[PDB]
């Protein structure tokens, strides 16, 4: 759930 | 020391073009789908613009999340208005510099009921004359202006990092030369219109939550988009939802 928000916030930048 | 405000003001995001071609016709289902697919853009640099902002990464993962869930709308809406009220007065929405919904461009079937409470931000904004200090610190507000029925994972933190943005809110109301009575009526005005930002973002989603559930209109949302309001939708219909308010 939520993938992309969660991989906006967890990725360098 | 660099001020709090100067480093919300260096955060600002990039402009961005829609990508609209008018030399093409216009309908309201072509700006309706060109508005998502930038919307999903603005989205994107949203995440990028919040990490940024000073206490926000120390607040639990989780949290980061539910508050950009949550503020979404709230957040692209008062940029828009921003961007309105300084780019060309008075009733122009300015989208995009490739962009801009006009007078010939409202008249559009259905294209004035969802512009109208847009249209409104950048009407307040101008009527009560708002600085770029003042709206840096009211956008950071608004990112903390919804949080879930039973609070936070950092919710300790979080009433600490929004006291912070409301007294910076204070000291950018103060600059504008002016006695204890008029700061204190400004600040009124100006917490007024944060809490109106909730009024003017439900008109917004049910258009959004609408043309997204209905597979027949043929709307197209992104994908930054369209994780929102799938994630969004169950909220509302359960409750799980706390506008903080500065009145009433
Ligand atoms: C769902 C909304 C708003 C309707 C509504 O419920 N209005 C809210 C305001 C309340 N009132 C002022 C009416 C009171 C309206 C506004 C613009 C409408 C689309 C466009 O036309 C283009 C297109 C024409 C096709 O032929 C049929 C499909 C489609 C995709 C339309 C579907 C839908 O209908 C839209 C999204
Ligand atoms: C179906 C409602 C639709 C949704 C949307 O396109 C959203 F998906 F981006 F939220 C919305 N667009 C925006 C609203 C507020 C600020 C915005 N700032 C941007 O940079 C880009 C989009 C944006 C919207 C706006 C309208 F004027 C409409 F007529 C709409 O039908 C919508």
């Amino acid at each position: 759930e939520n993938a992309l928000l969660r991989y906006l916030l967890d990725k360098d930048d | 020391t660099p001020t709090l405000v100067s480093l919300l003001e260096v955060i600002e995001p990039e402009v961005l073009y829609a990508g609209y071609d008018s030399s093409v016709p216009d309908s309201t289902w072509r700006i309706m789908t060109t508005l998502n697919m930038l919307g999903g853009r603005q989205m994107i640099a949203a995440v990028k613009w919040a990490k940024a902002i000073p206490g926000f990464r120390n607040l639990h993962l989780d949290d980061q999340m539910t508050l950009l869930q949550y503020s979404w709308m709230s957040l692209m809406a008062f940029a828009l208005g921003w961007r309105s009220y300084r780019q060309s007065s008075a009733n122009l929405l300015c989208f995009a510099p490739d962009l801009i919904i006009n007078e010939q461009r409202m008249t559009l079937p259905d294209m004035y009921d969802q512009c109208k409470h847009m249209l409104y931000v950048s009407s307040e904004l101008h009527r009560l004359q708002v600085s770029y200090e003042e709206y840096l610190c009211m956008k950071t507000l608004l990112l903390l202006s919804s949080v879930p029925k039973d609070g936070l994972k950092s919710q300790e933190l979080f009433d600490e990092i929004r006291m912070t943005y409301i007294k910076e809110l204070g000291k950018a109301i103060v600059k504008r030369e002016g006695n204890s009575s008029q700061n204190w009526q400004r600040f009124y005005q100006l917490t007024k219109l944060l809490d109106s930002m909730h009024e003017v973002v439900e008109n917004l989603l049910n258009y959004c939550f609408q043309t997204f559930l209905d597979k027949t209109m043929s709307i197209e949302f992104p994908e930054m988009l369209a994780e929102i309001i799938t994630n969004q939708i169950p909220k509302y219909s359960n409750g799980n939802i706390k506008k903080l308010l500065f009145h009433q």
